[PDB]
């Protein structure tokens, strides 16, 4: 009788975790990548490293 | 309280039925059948319980450790007789059986032996 109580605690907070979770990651994913590509140079690093597999590849 | 520990023996019992009892064990062997293999399965505790890990990981805190020490302090009440007078109602029974019936019983049968004997001769 008492396990009940404390499983729905516990589920509430991982359920709670889960909908902020996907609705920060949302809305932090859509601010911050609304940026980002004016820095082309997250572009360039990398064809950077992208020759890095150009070369270190093969 | 416990189980009690006793005998049966099937031919004896049912055949037995003075009638201010019979009745009883007719019905009696289904009665404790129901008990004892139903018992024989169950087990008698359930698992236990870590409520500090449990705790840490709810957020409704303090509640668990609430119910926590109130359960580990607390003991649950126990089931009674409502007979143990019963017991002692067969060693009143047990004497009709025996000195009451026995002895002037004894006697005739006695008598009856040593009475074929000479009729035998």
């Amino acid at each position: 009788e008492v396990k009940n109580r404390l499983d729905y605690h516990i589920s509430v907070q991982n359920m709670m975790r889960q909908k902020e979770q996907e609705h920060m990651i949302n809305w932090v994913e859509k601010r911050v990548v609304q940026s980002i590509s004016a820095q082309q140079e997250k572009e360039t690093i990398a064809k950077c490293i992208a020759d890095l597999k150009l070369l270190s590849k093969k | 309280r416990k189980l009690a520990l006793k005998t049966i023996d099937w031919v004896a019992f049912g055949e037995i039925i003075p009638r201010n009892q019979k009745a009883v064990a007719n019905s009696l062997k289904s009665w404790n059948e129901t008990l004892t293999s139903r018992l024989a399965t169950l087990p008698e505790k359930p698992p236990a319980i870590d409520w500090a890990y449990y705790k840490a990981n709810v957020a409704k805190a303090g509640l668990v450790d609430d119910f926590e020490k109130k359960f580990n302090a607390l003991k649950v009440p126990i089931p009674e007789d409502k007979y143990t007078a019963q017991v002692d109602a067969e060693e009143k029974e047990d004497v009709k059986s025996c000195a009451e019936f026995l002895t002037q019983s004894k006697t005739r049968i006695q008598e009856y032996e040593k009475e074929l004997e000479k009729m035998r001769n």
